[PDB]
C-alpha cells in the first residue's frame, strides 16, 4: 500500500503454494513515478502512464489538424472579409477548434468541464506592448481531461438468514 | 495474494452481517424507573442496542 | 488438541484469514473439547469460525 | 453595436464525392434582406396525451441563401458536393457546420441559391459570458 | 388603466435533460406585437350526432414568442431542455407552467423564437374577486 | 463461495469507460454508466437463486450502486470508483408445519 | 424530463458462433422514429367457455430496429450470431437480455435492420420507489 | 352534462399469482382517443336456415386501453397476474368485472397496453331511472 | 461523402446456357427510389418454447431493380441466363456474387426488372477499420 501510494510499481505471482513449481509474475498498477507539481502542489495528473501516451498523441493530432492554417490569409484590424477572398479571423478560427474538439470526445478526451473556458485564442498584438507585435501570430491555450475508466469497486456484502 | 479472484486488487470485499443499508428510522424514547443494581447513570439519555443488554 | 489456549489462538488466526484489512483467505477449522457438561459448555466462546465437537 | 442583428461573414468549403476535389474557404455574400436559419436540435418531440411527449431522433438543419460565386460550378451548390459552413453574425455569434450535405435542391436562375443544409451537429460559439458549458 | 391588454413579465427556468444543469428564472422580453396563446382545459371534444360528444384526453398548451437570451444556448429554446414558464399580463391574471416540453421546433434565425410548451396543467391566478372556487 | 463468484463476475468492468456526468453515450463508444451497470447486475443476481441464495424479500432495495462522487464531499472523490452494498440470504433449511388433527362423527 | 416516452441508449454484444471471437457492448442509434416493443409474461392464456382459460409455454421477445454499425458485418445483426442487448429509456426504466437468438431474418438494405430477439428471461428495472417486490 | 361520451375513472387491482400479493385500486389513464368495448351476453347465436338459430356457450369480454403505471412491472399487465377492473363513464354507467385474465398479449413498447380481459360475467349500473330489473 | 444511403456502381455479368457466350461486365442505373436489399446469413432460426430455437438450411438471397440494358435480350434478365453481380455504396461497401439464378421471375413492361437471385455465398467488403476477421 505504501509503495502504490508514492509512485512505484509492484509485481506478484499469479499463484500461492509450497508445492515449488514455477509460476510467472504479473503488474499490479502501471504508475509512473510522478507526485507534486512544478509549483510543488499535489495533484494526480500523470500518475497512470497512460496519460504520458495520450498526452503525446492529442499534442501529435492537434498539430496536424492545425496544418490547415499554414500560408492563410488573415484579418485582424478590421474583420470584414471582402468578396471573393479566401481568409479567415479569429473568431471562425475560435469556433473550428471548438468544433474539432467535441468531435474527439470519448476517443482522446473526456466531456469539458466548461468548454467555454478551456479554450481560448489570442493575437500576437494584444499580447504584446505597442509596436512590439508581429503580424500572423497566434497563442493557443487549451485545457483537457483524458477518458475515465474503472478503476476498482467495493463490495458491502451483508449476509441474512431465514429464522427458524 | 490470497485467492485467485480477489488478488489483483480491483475488487474489496467485506463480510459483516451488523451492518444496515438503511439510515436511522425514527427515534423513540422510553422512561421509568430503575434499581440501585443498575449501572446506567440516573438523568442521561442513552442508546440501546439489544435485550441482552438490559438487567445490567 | 484439546488445550483450550492452542485453539484460542488458531480462531485468532481464522478470523484474520476473514478479516476485512486484506484479500482474504477463508477457511474453516474443527476442534473438540471433552468433559463433564458442566465443563463443555464453559468453552463456548461464541466462535464463528470454528465448530467444536462435545464429547462425553 | 451590441444590437443590429444581421449576418457578417459566411465561409463555404466544398469536397466533389467523385473525384474527391476540394476548394478552401470562400466568402460569400446574401442575394436579399432574408437571414439564415438554424435548429441545433437533434431530437424532435411530438405531442401524446396527458403532457407525455415521444421522443425521437432527428436532424441539425441550416437554411442558407448565398450568391452563387462566379468561379464554382451551379452543380457543386446543389446536391453534387459536401459541404463546410460558418456563418459569423455582428453579435459575435459564430455557427460552424461540417460534413454536411444538400437535400430536395430547388431550381435557381443562376445567381441566387437556396440550399438546405442538414448534418449530425451544429456547434454554436455564444459571446463572452455565456451561462451554460 | 385595467382595460390595458398586454404582457408586462415572462420568467423561464431551463433544465438540461442530458446533465441537469438547472438556470435560473431570467426574464425575457417579446420580439414583437403578438401575444401569447393559452388553452387550460385538458379535454378535447368532437361532433358525433345528436348534439352528443366524445371526450378524450388532450393536453394544456402555451405558445410563448420571446427574445433570446444573449446568454443561454439556442438549443436550450428547443426541444433539448425542460422549461417552466411564467407570464403576468396588465390585468393580473398570471399563468404558470412546471415540467413542460417543446414538441416540433421551427427554424429561427437566432434572435426570435417561437416555442410550443405542452404541460399536463396550467394554472391561472385571477385577479381578486374571482367567483369561481 | 458468494464472494468468489462476485468477483469473478464483476471482472469484466475492468478498464471499461465509464461516463458519470454526461450519460449519453456516443455512437460506437464502448462504454457504460451507472444505470446500466446496476442493470446487468440485477440480472445476475436474480438469475442465482436456487443454486446461491433464495428469494429476495425485496430485489429492488437489496442491491444499491454509488460512484464515489456522491459519497465524498465537493473536490474529494475519485474518477470511476463504485460502491456497492448487496444483501441476500442462503436457501432456506425448512418449515415449521401445524397439524390439527379432528375426526368427525356425525355424517354432514 | 421524467415523461418523455424514448430510447436513450442501445449497447449490444456479439459473440461469433464459428469462432467464438465478442466484441464488447458497442452503442448503437435507432433508424427512425418507432420504438422497441417488448413481451416479458412467458405464458400464453387462450379463452375456453365460461371465464377458463388455458397456459401454454411461449416465449419472450424483443423487437429492436437499430441502425448497423459499419464496423460489423451484416451477417451478425441476423441470424449468424449471439445477440446481448440493453435499453434505456429516458424516464430511467433499463431491460437486459442475455442469450439472444435471432429469428426468421428478412432482407436489408445495408443500413436499416430490424432484429427479432427470443430469449428465456427477460429481466427489467422500474425506475426508484418501485410497489411490487 | 349527461350526453358526453367519455371515460372518467378507471380502477385496476392486481394479484401476482405466483406470490400472492395484493396492490390496492390504483388509478389510471388512457394512451389515446379510443374507448374501451364491452360484451355482456355470455351466449352466442348462430344463423340456421329459415330463421332458427343454434346457441353457442362463448363468454364475456373486455377491451381496456391503459396507460401503463411506472410503479408496476410491465409484466403483470400481461398475462402474469390477475385482473380486477371498473370503468366509469362519464354519464354514469359504472362496469365491473372480477377474476379477469389477460389473453393473447402482444408487444408493448412500455407505455401503451391494450388488455383483452374475459370473465364468466359483467355487471352494468345505469343511470338513476332504469326500465329493466 | 461517408454518410450518404446510396448505390454508386452495378455490374452484372450474363452467361447465357444455351449456348455458352459470355458479355463482359456491363454498368447499370437504377429505375426508381428504391435500393437493393441482402441477406447473407444462410441458416435460419425459428422460436421453439422456452428460448430454444430450431435451425433450417435456407439460402443467400438478393433483390436488384436495375434498368433494362437496351442492348441485351430480356430473356436474359429473366430465368433464362446466370447472373453474377456486384453492388458498391457510396460510403465503400462492395457485395459480390457469383453463380446466382434468377427466380420465381415476373412481367415486366420492358424497362424495369426487379430480379431476385440466389447463391450459396455472398461476401462483404467493409470499409478499412473493420472489427471482426
Amino acid at each position: 500500500t505504501q509503495l502504490q501510494n508514492n509512485g512505484f510499481v509492484v509485481s506478484g505471482p499469479a499463484t500461492t503454494s509450497g508445492q515449488g513449481n514455477f509460476t510467472s509474475p504479473y503488474i499490479y498498477n502501471d504508475v509512473t513515478n510522478y507526485l507534486r507539481d512544478e509549483k510543488n502542489r499535489p495533484n494526480a495528473t500523470f500518475r497512470d502512464a497512460s496519460s504520458r501516451r495520450l498526452a503525446a498523441a492529442t499534442g501529435v493530432a492537434l498539430a496536424t489538424f492545425l496544418q490547415q492554417f499554414n500560408g492563410l490569409a488573415v484579418f485582424t484590424k478590421n474583420t470584414n472579409i471582402k468578396t471573393g477572398i479566401i481568409g479567415t479571423n479569429l473568431r471562425l478560427m475560435l469556433g473550428k477548434i471548438r468544433k474539432w474538439a467535441s468531435d474527439n470526445v470519448g476517443v482522446l478526451f473526456s466531456e469539458f468541464d466548461n468548454i467555454n473556458e478551456d479554450i481560448q485564442l489570442v493575437s500576437d498584438f494584444d499580447v504584446q506592448p505597442k509596436c512590439v507585435g508581429q503580424p500572423g501570430v497566434f497563442h493557443l491555450n487549451m485545457r483537457y481531461r483524458p477518458p475515465v475508466r474503472g478503476a476498482r469497486i467495493n463490495v458491502n456484502l451483508v449476509p441474512a438468514l431465514f429464522d427458524n | 495474494m490470497a485467492q485467485d479472484a480477489l488478488s489483483d486488487g480491483f475488487v474489496r470485499l467485506c463480510i459483516d452481517p451488523s451492518l444496515n443499508f438503511f439510515g436511522e428510522g425514527c427515534k423513540i424514547l422510553v422512561e421509568g424507573q430503575i434499581t440501585d443494581d443498575a449501572t446506567a447513570a440516573e438523568n442521561v439519555v442513552t442508546c440501546v442496542n439489544s435485550e441482552l443488554d438490559l438487567v445490567e | 488438541s484439546d488445550d483450550t489456549d492452542w485453539q484460542e489462538n488458531l480462531r485468532d488466526w481464522i478470523r484474520s484469514a476473514w478479516d476485512c484489512s486484506k484479500p482474504q483467505c477463508f477457511g474453516h477449522g474443527y476442534v473438540f473439547n471433552k468433559g463433564t457438561l458442566g465443563q463443555v459448555l464453559a468453552d463456548g466462546d461464541n466462535s464463528a469460525e470454528l465448530s467444536r465437537l462435545a464429547l462425553p | 453595436c451590441n444590437k443590429q442583428n444581421g449576418v457578417k461573414n459566411i465561409l463555404i468549403t466544398f469536397t466533389h464525392c467523385d473525384t474527391g476535389e476540394v476548394i478552401g474557404p470562400i466568402s460569400h455574400e446574401q442575394p436579399d434582406d432574408t437571414l439564415p436559419t438554424y435548429k441545433t436540435c437533434a431530437w424532435t418531440n411530438t405531442a401524446l396525451t396527458n403532457g407525455a411527449v415521444m421522443r425521437s431522433a432527428s436532424n441539425a438543419t441550416m437554411t442558407l441563401p448565398v450568391v452563387r460565386d462566379p468561379r464554382v460550378p451551379l452543380a457543386w451548390y446543389q446536391g453534387c458536393a459536401q459541404i463546410d459552413a460558418q456563418v459569423e453574425k455582428f453579435d459575435g455569434t459564430v455557427m460552424t457546420l461540417t460534413e454536411g450535405a444538400v437535400t430536395e435542391p430547388e431550381e435557381s436562375d443562376g445567381r441566387a441559391v437556396t440550399m438546405t443544409i442538414i448534418a449530425a451537429e451544429i456547434d454554436e460559439l455564444l459571446p463572452p459570458g455565456s451561462l451554460a458549458a
